[PDB]
């Protein structure tokens, strides 16, 4: 009679690497590396992302006429730019501190747009209707940004304007405006009458004065002129004051911002779909409890640690020897 | 058929409730256990899958014998309907 | 490999023993069969699960991390940013691939250890009431029916009882 | 007769974690994690820290009248701001490159303040005594910064001034000054007479020209005007030259800086006490040789590595089995 | 647990042996008592101290590290800064908690090893002049007074001397 | 008869450290730490580095007259500054965004310099020959940068100039220019005639307007005046337009840039030699396949990981016991 | 030290055995000599090479990394940059020095294990056809010429053949 | 009493001077050793505390038997005054 | 002499070609093997050097016995010319 000691083996083909040998077959193991995704863009916390499409952040917030789909947008879980987000500033010029603005936005989860200076009642002494350009066509007509108002001379005069806004929305307000720089002195006169015009803007934190830089530059979208775009976050209770004797592209709509965490801007050409996920990447969503992923370093939500590895399988059972 | 067997197996997995979270807190993990069930006939392999399933989801080790008990009921039930 | 048992003096596993990681094959007059050792197995599992949880829980699930943009005059900060990202990534990749490698060695050796300790557990219980073949097998110098077997697995085998009987046959 | 092998056990209750099991009782162990501090702010190298109290760095260096306790300060081991450090610039305006200045200061261990341009003898052609404001009251009277001198018109004229300083102190000198921007043209005239005034400042490294930006802004501390504050580090042997036809708030006192390492600015509401330590944090000092601490990531001196852990105990003895 | 000795074939420790980590319990006609093995203990300690020093000395005491401030238009650099700080912290926390965990396993196993090697050290010295009970005990087949004991602890036990005497009693 | 088991030992003196003991002698081991270098600066990919010598990047690109050796330079594997690279801007002033420019250059592996605005034919209405200074002497004569052209008044007039360049080189072009700021109004008149002069420069991306800041500053290299230097990368197909009524130091030569990776600027006083290496550091080259090096944290090419360690020897054989 | 063999029950190495890491010293009537065990050695080497490759290949050769310059108003970013560089360096230095330390322990223990397993490999083959001296030596109870030796090294030693012959001499 | 016993024990600890730093270089470590002394009666536990105390402070391993000798003098002395 | 012995030993090392890269892809590693050859008389030490030389250069483990074969030819040849 006899008794023997022994250990389990099975038909398992799982292999793992160890420090002394590679490609070792074991009886059980666990994969620690998620390497699969669903190729779509999904909701998070059940909120759909904002797909900007052909517009970019600048084009969105100014209301480039090419961006009318975005006019109704108010909450999103994150923001998606694509390879074709080319509609931004349609009138050529610099958008000042643009990268910082995007950063601010990476932590805004929703907002309420509102009419800061109603076109019809705020500007009784200035022209509000000739401020369109072939540079911002829409339906083949000269048109303009939906969130800004281009003021020009009435008859043959541009009197000094002074307009202030007090923030009673209970949260930060994003205010955008522009400063126009005609290419010639005679053009300056045609639009604003005054050669020595300036724009001054002030609140508790922002305080800047701008003057027109008139000069010939190469034409961009047919325009030898330029327009600069500026923005500020008006703190609760704060006031913003605009003063100008010309060249001001005044705010029309502004944005009361709701802050969140875990929001962000991603760039992806993957289709948005109605699925829901806890972790989103630019290639597609991940539905995983694995500690690691090698899908993408950019993630929104709660995700596995990104690593370059192609394989992380930890043996749990023993060397498999049938 | 599976439609009915699937609904029952899932109800049970939730009811196991190893962490006192309520039967509805384990819906994700329960599907993973159901899937794993159709992939084997060995109570031991299955007992191992479950424990792993629940350790990733919850960062908490389930007593082996407790897990092992659940697996036995499920494979008995799989065979009983098949 | 460290403890000489798995793929050592016990050359092979039992595709046939499906209820546990370690166990026994018994042959007496009353019949054969395979039996896993719950205690050995139970201990190994609580151990391995804990090894794995410690590894997973140490890993911060990664919360939102997205790119920053920089203008064409922010090339230095842009590169600093990239240096940061890649450096952390070289590291997490490195610790992770290396950790798994090292831990896999230890896990497998852990199993070797469990088996060896099980063999020698049995060996010390039986003593001269059996001889060691040298392949994880013991030959009895007495009849050991299934009742006797059970005592051996669950730890309560009685040596004195058979020491006499075994002493006669052996010499 | 018999002999047995065995191992020590005792009544030790210390537990440690291992990779295979938690809460294991061992016979001896060492804690590697300091998790206790003395709740006070202490000296380092026997030098007391500088407690700014209600002032902040800006308020200190300009000599906000609310900061007179700091007037006598010259060496410190580190600087302490509190939750109430609100006295900074009492005349509203921007302090230019303020964060950088704080960074410079984080490596200054001491200084000698001195009278760069003595009020009584440097400015024979200008008014030095009407440059006070209700915005910087002190004892209910209009007053002003102790380190700056507000020059105004004498009678009805502000002649062009030109004043230079050569650095013979053998070390870097911190020079501060301001530029004033009245809210109206008529106010400009009242103070400085000249509508077209400018301020120009130059040394080997700094070179800037400023002109007044006159405009209405919301009132801050009663003031619709603004004042900008500037600073520079004048290198050894270098000269600084101020030129102005108005609007200059001239340096009065400046600072010859002594550099050290291991200094810093911390923010803490913990009481300063007379104890001495090797390692200071914002919660309190640590007197430890342990390699780790979980008290605070901000430290001055020589400290244990901060980690988020609540427990790091390394077994030294064996599993305790009585 | 790896070597089967501590909490294995020697089931328990001796709350009674206070002068060392490993040692002996002896019973002869001349009296009992407990005796620690300095060499085994001395070796284990130099070992563990070194394990601990290497861990501590690798750790740069942390010299001055303080926050930076950034203005409301330096939000990107501000976040870059924070990403740096937290990332290094995830890492130092992770290496540290994990290092201690792994090292604790090794330390305890180190002790198991020391004990086992001590048992088998004695076993190889005595040979057939005693039998193994199987619980860290040996029974002598001859009278071993306290003089004989000392030789055993300090390594110089003489087998031939008692091999004859022991051969008679045993059979 | 007898048989014994045993293990190898030899006369090896190699020691390694382990966690339980230091200075352990083993039978075989490998060093993982390269700690030796050849003390020279070498080629990479067989391309010699650019040794700037007494000039620095600014001095090189402007063509400081002290830098004529660099005039013929066109490709390099990396750039070497020394402890004596002091010849930069010889006319005192600020080189704007200089650190960024160096960063751009750290990824340029070669270029073709060319005559953007030929001195002899581009400027028929302006003086090109009186624009020399004792501040940039060369051979004891007033001289000037080789890559820039200092335009001044012809007779007693400086008419408005307007000059544009279109980029047809198929790659980015680095354009440099300057803006001059005389110290006095009368000096302004002597050089440019016009008191109210300006310089305006524009392309698709760059757009700036400069005006002269006339004021006395301390003399530097005999000069109370200042000159500012500016640069831009003109993208393919883009145009740059200069307009000025004074004070412009116009581009003469510019650089079409060839990008590479793995280039860089290092500072070293080690001699350049004709050897070839795969890995270069500021102390000397490394010819190694070891994973680590403790020679220097700055490297060009493919290098071992820098670590502070003095010893990393991994035992391969066993404890050596003869 | 863990397995008790190297610098343990086999007190010393053989400066004389130059063709391998582990092996045999044999003495019979027909002559002495030293012989390395290729299989034991071959296995240890593939093992150690792999341990070393995994360590090296995980290490990104360092591609171009050069300093950045910052102006006298970029002191914060300058310090952020330096904080990044030094932090990664503390880490790579720390992982590296510590990794080698830990791995060296494991490598040496690996060798101890290989030797012990070799001893016990031989011990289980011979059984009572020889006695254990206790110093890595076995004494035969029968004549074992060089032919017999070879069978032992390459694993094929025949016990039954000599079990009778050995049984007589021994008792 | 302790006042006198405390001063003497401290003088000695400094005088032990394991690293050739002078008796006054160890004042911090000496208090830690004194404290540890009143916490035990086992020379072995105490020998362990000391070595640890000095390893953290100085990053240097004290010979065990040397430490063990110091502890024996101190516990003999503690009992001798108590 | 070495001049001729050096050229031949080098030709061979390249020809060994363990990774199917052509004889000319190993010029650096071959010198390292040549150098190592003049530093020992034990085939085993040398077999160890080679394998290490090639593992650093190529991140790939050469079969021990294959390496061991090359070393034997080279030391036989070194002695044969000396
Ligand atoms: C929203 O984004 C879309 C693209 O994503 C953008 O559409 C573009 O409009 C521009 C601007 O007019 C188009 O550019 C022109 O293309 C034609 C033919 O291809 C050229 O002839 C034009 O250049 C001529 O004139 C230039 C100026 O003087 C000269 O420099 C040049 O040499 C030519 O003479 C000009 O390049 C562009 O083709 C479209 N693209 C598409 C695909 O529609 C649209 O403008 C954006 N809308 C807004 C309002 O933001
Ligand atoms: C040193 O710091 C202390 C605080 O830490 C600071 O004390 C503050 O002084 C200000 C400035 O005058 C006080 O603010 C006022 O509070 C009263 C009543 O609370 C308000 O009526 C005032 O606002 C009126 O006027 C404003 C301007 O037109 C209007 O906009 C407003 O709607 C009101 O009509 C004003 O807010 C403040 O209360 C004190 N705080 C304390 C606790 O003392 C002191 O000024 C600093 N000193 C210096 C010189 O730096
Ligand atoms: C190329 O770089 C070299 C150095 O690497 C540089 O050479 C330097 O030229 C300067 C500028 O003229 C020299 O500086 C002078 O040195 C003399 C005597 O040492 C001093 O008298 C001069 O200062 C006087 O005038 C100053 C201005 O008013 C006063 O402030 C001062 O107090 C004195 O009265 C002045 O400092 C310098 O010595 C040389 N150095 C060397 C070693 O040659 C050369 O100019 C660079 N060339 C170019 C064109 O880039
Ligand atoms: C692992 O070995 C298997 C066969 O057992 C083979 O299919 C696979 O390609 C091997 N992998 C590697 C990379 O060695
Ligand atoms: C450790 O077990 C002890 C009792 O032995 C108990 O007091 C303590 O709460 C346990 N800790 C954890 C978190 O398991
Ligand atoms: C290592 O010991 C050797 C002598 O065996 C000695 O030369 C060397 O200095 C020792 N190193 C250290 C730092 O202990």
């Amino acid at each position: 009679d006899t008794i023997c000691i022994g250990y389990h083996a099975n038909n398992s083909t799982d292999t793992v690497d160890t420090v002394l040998e590679k490609n070792v077959t074991v009886t059980h193991s666990v994969n620690l590396l998620e390497d699969s995704h669903n190729g779509k863009l999904c909701k998070l916390k059940g909120i759909a992302p904002l797909q900007l499409g052909k517009c970019n952040i600048a084009g969105w917030l100014l209301g480039n006429p090419e961006c009318d789909l975005l006019l109704t947008a108010s909450s999103w879980s994150y923001i998606v730019e694509t390879s074709n987000s080319e509609n931004g500033t349609c009138y050529p010029g610099d958008f000042i501190d643009y990268e910082e603005l995007r950063e601010q936005l990476s932590s805004v989860s929703s907002f309420e747009k509102f009419e800061i200076f109603p076109k019809t009642s705020s500007w009784p002494n200035h022209e509000t209707t000739k401020g369109v350009t072939a540079a911002c066509s829409y339906a083949g007509a000269s048109s303009f940004y939906r969130n800004l108002l281009w003021l020009t001379k009435k008859g043959s005069s541009y009197p000094k304007l002074s307009k202030s806004y007090v923030n009673n929305k209970g949260k930060e307000v994003l205010v955008l405006w522009g400063v126009h720089h005609p290419p010639t002195g005679t053009d300056q006169q045609s639009l604003y009458q005054n050669a020595d015009a300036y724009v001054s803007v002030g609140s508790s934190k922002y305080n800047r004065r701008f003057t027109p830089e008139i000069a010939a530059r190469p034409k961009v979208r047919d325009q030898a002129g330029r327009m600069n775009y500026y923005w500020t976050l008006l703190e609760p209770g704060d006031t913003i004051t605009f003063e100008a004797t010309g060249n001001l592209i005044a705010p029309w709509y502004a944005f009361a911002l709701n802050r969140g965490s875990g929001s962000g801007i991603i760039t992806s050409d993957a289709p948005v779909h109605d699925c829901n996920t806890k972790c989103q990447t630019p290639h597609g969503a991940i539905n995983s409890s694995l500690p690691f992923q090698n899908i993408h370093p950019v993630t929104i939500g709660e995700c596995p640690k990104y690593v370059r590895s192609t394989k992380l399988r930890m043996a749990t059972g023993l060397r498999n020897i049938p | 058929d599976g439609q009915q067997l699937n609904r029952l197996l899932l109800e049970w997995i939730g009811a196991w409730d190893p962490f006192g979270l309520g039967k509805d807190a384990y819906d994700v993990e329960a599907e993973a256990v159901l899937q794993a069930v159709y992939e084997t006939e060995s109570a031991f392999d299955l007992a191992m899958r479950i424990m792993w399933i629940y350790v990733f989801a919850f960062n908490r080790p389930i007593p082996f014998p407790h897990a092992q008990k659940l697996a036995r009921r499920l494979l008995e039930l799989k065979q009983a309907a098949s | 490999g460290l403890f000489g048992a798995i793929a050592g003096f016990i050359e092979g596993g039992w595709t046939g023993m499906i209820d546990g990681w370690y166990g026994y094959h018994h042959q007496n007059e009353q019949g054969s069969g395979y039996a896993a050792d719950q205690k050995s197995t139970q201990n190994a599992i609580d151990g391995i699960t804990n090894k794995v949880n410690s590894v997973i829980e140490k890993m911060n699930t990664q919360f939102t991390a997205v790119g920053k943009e920089f203008n064409n005059l922010e090339r230095r900060i842009e590169n600093l940013n990239k240096k940061v990202d890649d450096g952390f990534l070289d590291i997490w990749t490195y610790n992770a691939e290396l950790l798994v490698l090292l831990e896999n060695e230890r896990t497998l050796d852990f199993h070797d250890s469990n088996v060896r300790n099980l063999y020698e557990k049995v060996k010390s219980q039986l003593k001269n009431n059996a001889k060691e073949i040298g392949n994880g097998c013991f030959e009895f110098y007495h009849k050991c029916d299934d009742a006797c077997m059970e005592s051996v697995r669950n730890g309560t085998y009685d040596y004195p009882k058979y020491s006499e009987e075994s002493k006669l046959n052996r010499e």
